[PDB]
DNA sequence: TCACAGGATGTATATATCTGACACGTGCCTGGAGACTAGGGAGTAATCCCCTTGGCGGTTAAAACGCGGGGGACAGCGCGTACGTGCGTTTAAGCGGTGCTAGAGCTGTCTACGACCAATTGAGGACATGCCCGGGCATGTT
DNA sequence: AACATGCCCGGGCATGTCCTCAATTGGTCGTAGACAGCTCTAGCACCGCTTAAACGCACGTACGCGCTGTCCCCCGCGTTTTAACCGCCAAGGGGATTACTCCCTAGTCTCCAGGCACGTGTCAGATATATACATCCTGTGA
């Protein structure tokens, strides 16, 4: 797999800013967000992928992306928990 | 069968004694299971770790009613220090 | 032999006193747990889910539903003060967000 | 060396009703000689002075001699000599009056002898005995202690009983009496501690 | 013809996109990204549709409470517009 | 006469406090105001002056790091001067 | 007693703001510091007072206030712990 | 009478492998028992959590060796993880 | 003993700890020896770091500055005490460059 | 040298009534001799006159004689004969009557006699008695001290007691006293000094 | 007793670079040697054993010998023999090699040779020089020290110097080191402390 | 008793180029020995080490000797003989080497010879010359002053100066130092109370 | 800037179908409760030491207040680019099965590991015991 | 009376040994994990059709950025006042430690209900689709 950062569309990022009540935008946004996004899907993918290799699984569930978030202060309701 | 424990009954028995007309959806279950466990941890966490700090063994109500009110904000600790009291009181005496 | 009352019942809950028991008292938690400690727990827990309950009733009622849903939740949760301190850091599915559109951007 | 006997500490009046008697000195640190009840026992440094009171209910007859031994107090220590170490054994300081290697000696008096037992390979020291002046009560022996109980290849730090003994002119045991002795560089602080740990 | 004036559509997205609740990243793009970081940590690693869809509203909740503390950076900028200065003030009050 | 066209020592300041380590607040008030505020939780409480001497760090440490940030909004409104407004969006953006 | 929060001084202020590396501070700057730090003060204490409360002491020790600071997010060196 | 834990020594200890003329302040010293244990607490909490997860019955080399992942930057990990490593290998043979 | 794994960190403390604190009931052998040598890496790579800080201050002792100087100078040592407040630390010495005379 | 026994030191009135008296002197800096009531203790300087009386309640029979003796006030020194330190020894202070070596000396009585006993190694100084004058109820012997009490390698601040005795003329015992004495430069002072202890 | 001659101390590498070395040891409890560099001093327990290296910068000729001699540091002191005390002279610690009352020995070497100076009265202990094994730039001798720094009689609490000399088949110099030594009960206690105080 | 002459007190560095040095002792109360530029003297405790260096331009022919002299400073006193006192001329504190009635000895040194000159009645030590090590500047010799300056009969408070002749085999007058020496018991004290006159 | 008309979007109302939830029933599987016994923990009281709180005095620093000038902040105006909105076209996703393998989850059996208990030695700090110098008094000269 | 000068005890430090606690060593017993096997679910991959979203381009206005001007606010420096800081002392309270006694919790064994899982149907709810009405936004007219 490659380039699917690109798969985050620009009016994906505008729905996800108009949610938080963005008005007007610059199109410096689009790419400044897919890197800020990239760095924390991979600290998050890196800690669920961690919490599987210790219980030496072949595959990521819900529980280990929850663990995954919520060390960081990220508790997720809704996937089990 | 393999059993896991959930609150999903509980959680829908308090809305029939709040709200008896209403019922929850699957993932609005799935969110108060999530949520009366984070609060389960948290209190059952602090009411350890105060049991550590005294270097003492046993967890009781006292542990328990000061980790509520570390944990939640002021006028939802007086209520819930006040149903957990009258819980208590009313188990010790029957 | 004596026919079973639960602690639940001699204490009036609804939530299970001896799951809640055994929840404290293994799984690494505790020395030694009191008898009290778990019904004293149980009724927190019920009084802080009747409050989200209550809340998240009266949202559904305010969108003319029967059904509780996620959305009703992050609705209850937000909008009380103290309830938006405790779940501060959650994150809830669907929750969706506040109506909050800042007044600068408003026309004029 | 060992000895073949253990001498007999064991309080005995006699038929003249011999006891002890010791000075009210203070408990400063550095003091020269001070005595104990409660632990009966004397706190002084090497070689200074040591008064030690003769008490008695009658007066003994002339020739009666009063003689000082040491033991050691732990059990374990009892067969063992109590002498000087090599180092206070081998040093130029003796009187013209005691042998180099005995650790009592009595100051003063010029009548003294000194007795290295051929039978118990024991160590003592003797002096005539005398009655008390008209108005006192008791009768005053001034002694000196030759080495520190803490020295190596002597004491080595384990405590020593002073057995004294009221004798004929033949050394027949006519009365006997003992204390603890500590010979130690600060009696005064050493002793408050050990009055201390008695309440412990 | 009728014409809207530049920069009107927004209150109307904003209100319909504060009320509803759906995803607003399409599933098959946000999955190949998952699977695009991961393989660069373990090869053939194999993922629950629960899994993907939990990392997904953590993602989306993640850059909605970033674009709204970036929108009141503006908003404190006295700009209408946000921009890279504004997502990267935000992120380095909050320590990130 | 001569007097300093200002902010040299501003600089300096900045300098001198960042270098050194001690209390910047005064030693016995801080004392005073943790003992006005304790008793409105309980009378006749007790105060070792190790613990008052972590609050008082304890409250450095916040300030100090609630003025950086307050540096970085003022920078970001291109201002010289801090104001309210800059610690009440920094403090929000944090989750006070 | 009363009106110690006074005593956190108007230059005391300002050389916390010469740490946070600020050129130039506004004179509506020292109440607002004031309201912020008493806010911080009473949480703070409010939580060290209910770990004494707790076992029953009535003296605060420096245990207590680091318990106290470390479950609002912020751990403190140095003082015990 | 009474007697502490620190770990006064044994950063004593260390400093003279790192910088042998150097000494250490009791403040400093101070700082280095909270740090030390700060990473404790943490490790073992979160070695406790794994075990909980996956509801094992013991703390292993293994939850401390994830944990330590969890909890470092990457570049303290690498190094912290050969550490331990040869530590429990050394241990083994000896 | 603390030399068997050639450790200076005391391996029995740590296993101690470990059945107290409520952390699990049990433990394996292997797990004290492997914490401790994290511990103990972790406390080399500080006070190294603190004894160059105290070389470059000119001073033969460590005080609590030249460790907050020394946390800060690693960035991932910065990461792991993100949220650590240090006892007469200090800060350090970051001027903003729009604040600097032109 | 020691001596081979003790001067007996007790009080002892008699069939005479006998005692001792001393002059009202002041404490002023030039003072040569004081004496002190509270601490039965004379001051005085070497060599200066040392008035003593002596008082009585009848008479002594004609032949009586009057000796002084000085002793150390610590037992264990009770032994050592009470002698000049050697540097006033070899000076050439002598009056004619007195030996180099006594430490007291008797001024102004060329009845006087001086004794280094040849059994006891004292040394003491003897006069005969003769009552009061006209005017007064005692008859006063002016005494000089020839050292300090500091002498080293005499007194070396050792406190010493002068023991007067009323003798008959084989020299058995009419009656006894005794007075603690300092020889010191400044007597007035050193007083002065010694009674305001008495209240601390 | 005194020395007719005090042994120079002077470092002098000669020819042969000679220098001394030692071994990292720690400064824990129970530790039996440990050396101080930045004291040149060596700490050690009594009778234990304390490596020594011997360092050139090239290969002396064979029939070379090493010397170790004591000397106390402080100058005054320096004229005295420094020898075991009493007590530890007289107790039956002898290997079959060493005489009684030698501090210094040294263990594990056949060829020792131990010399009580005719003329100067100095103790000292003597082997043959060997090169270093192969593998090894130094050739390591084990002392072992007969008496604590504090033993009475003996060093007495002076500090004393070791002294190490290379010389040839004649005894003729080619090189010489020293160090200081404390022998005593704590030798990691004792060098913490004295490594501390040079801070202070 | 007094001399027939006054020996010659000048200074002459002569062909060896010869002179006294002390060392940096400062005025800490009880310090045991302490010397002072300004006065060109030292202050010192009764018995306690007193170290002089000896410093020359190049080194001496072997035979070389040194000897110590001491003469009082005032005028009115030259012609006096130097010599302990009374008291302690009796004591028996003789090392084995020294006559009792000597005020300077040295210590520590073996081929020491005391010298009571038939013809002038002075008192010295005479020791022969040691050279230093080719990296030091000096030698070192101990002396002991046997009697405080204050003592009566001796002394007697007199300041005193001490000769330091360097001579052949012969006794040939190869160099000559003096420096005025006070025996007290407070040299620190003392050095600092006649350092402070110097302001007065 | 203010009012009215037209266009577009949102909200409200009505009808039909499918899924989810709820309710009910049945069955199954521990889980919880009930009862009894044993050991430790916690609670209470007494004693001892350390720390905190409170008080007093002196000296300097810090804080507070005032005045003058410069710099910054705020407001207003002008010009250009960027972004927004709309339209048309293209691409991918979403939705709905179809097919196969890997892993996940669970169960069974045996070995190792961990815990628990007892006896012997070393680590670590506290205590045991002695010498120096300083403080200050003791004793003499001018 | 002030200074001259010696001597003894105290504070503190120097240095050897003891007591308490953990490690080491060894043995015994039970549980959990590891290892192996089996069964089913979910995941992954593939294909087709339909719609939505996305992408690109075109056209116009709003916003951003820059520049300029005026006033207010803050800094800098000096002087005066107030409190802090520092040092030392006194008394009481609280905390800590030790010992003893009773209650509480844990552990063990047995029985019944609670909870969970699975299945079915209905109702309700929600979703989806269509129509009508109201509100908001933009342009036109004065």
């Amino acid at each position: 797999l490659r380039d699917n950062i690109q798969g985050i569309t620009k009016p994906a990022i505008r729905r996800l800013a108009r949610r938080g009540g963005v008005k007007r935008i610059s199109g410096l946004i689009y790419e400044e967000t897919r890197g800020v996004l990239k760095v924390f899907l991979e600290n998050v993918i890196r800690d669920a992928v961690t919490y599987t290799e210790h219980a030496k699984r072949k595959t990521v569930t819900a529980m280990d992306v929850v663990y995954a978030l919520k060390r960081q202060g990220r508790t997720l309701y809704g996937f089990g928990g | 069968r393999s059993r896991k424990e959930s609150y999903s009954i509980y959680v829908y028995k308090v809305l029939k004694q709040v709200h008896p007309d209403t019922g929850i959806s699957s993932k609005a279950m799935g969110i108060m299971n999530s949520f009366v466990n984070d609060i389960f941890e948290r209190i059952a966490g602090e009411a350890s770790r105060l049991a550590h700090y005294n270097k003492r063994s046993t967890i009781t109500s006292r542990e328990i009613q000061t980790a509520v009110r570390l944990l939640l904000p002021g006028e939802l600790a007086k209520h819930a220090v006040s149903e957990g009291t009258k819980a208590v009181t009313k188990y010790t005496s029957a | 032999r004596a026919k079973a009352k639960t602690r639940s019942s001699r204490a009036g809950l609804q939530f299970p006193v001896g799951r809640v028991h055994r929840l404290l008292r293994k799984g690494n938690y505790s020395e030694r747990v009191g008898a009290g400690a778990p019904v004293y727990l149980a009724a927190v827990l019920e009084y802080l889910t009747a409050e989200i309950l209550e809340l998240a009733g009266n949202a559904a009622r305010d969108n003319k539903k029967t059904r509780i849903i996620p959305r009703h939740l992050q609705l209850a949760i937000r909008n009380d003060e103290e309830l938006n301190k405790l779940l501060g850091r959650v994150t809830i599915a669907q929750g969706g967000v506040l109506p909050n559109i800042q007044a600068v951007l408003l026309p004029k | 060396p060992l000895s073949s006997s253990v001498p007999s500490q064991k309080t005995y009046q006699g038929s003249y009703g011999f006891r002890l008697g010791f000075l009210h000195s203070g408990t400063a640190k550095s003091v020269t000689c001070t005595y104990s009840p409660a632990l009966n026992k004397m706190f002084c440094q090497l070689a200074k002075t040591c008064p030690v009171q003769l008490w008695v209910d009658s007066t003994p007859p002339p020739g009666t001699r009063v003689r000082a031994m040491a033991i050691y107090k732990q059990s374990q220590h009892m067969t063992e000599v109590v002498r000087r170490c090599p180092h206070h054994e081998r040093c130029s300081d003796s009187d013209g009056l005691a042998p180099p290697q005995h650790l009592i000696r009595v100051e003063g008096n010029l009548r003294v002898e000194y007795l290295d037992d051929r039978n118990t390979f024991r160590h003592s020291v003797v002096v005539p005995y005398e009655p008390p002046e008209v108005g006192s009560d008791c009768t005053t022996i001034h002694y000196n202690y030759m080495c520190n109980s803490s020295c190596m290849g002597g004491m080595n730090r384990r405590p020593i009983l002073t057995i004294i003994t009221l004798e004929d002119s033949s050394g027949n045991l006519l009365g006997r009496n003992s204390f603890e002795v500590r010979v130690c560089a600060c009696p005064g602080r050493d002793r408050r501690t050990e009055e201390e740990n008695l309440r412990k | 013809p009728h014409r809207y004036r530049p920069g009107t559509v927004a209150l109307r997205e904003i209100r319909r996109y504060q009320k509803s609740t759906e995803l607003l990243i399409r599933k098959l793009p946000f999955q190949r990204l998952v699977r695009e970081i991961a393989q660069d940590f373990k090869t053939d690693l194999r993922f629950q549709s629960s899994a993907v869809m939990a990392l997904q509203e953590a993602c989306e909740a993640y850059l909605v409470g970033l674009f709204e503390d970036t929108n009141l950076c503006a908003i404190h900028a006295k700009r209408v517009t946000i921009m890279p200065k504004d997502i990267q003030l935000a992120r380095r009050i909050r320590g990130e």
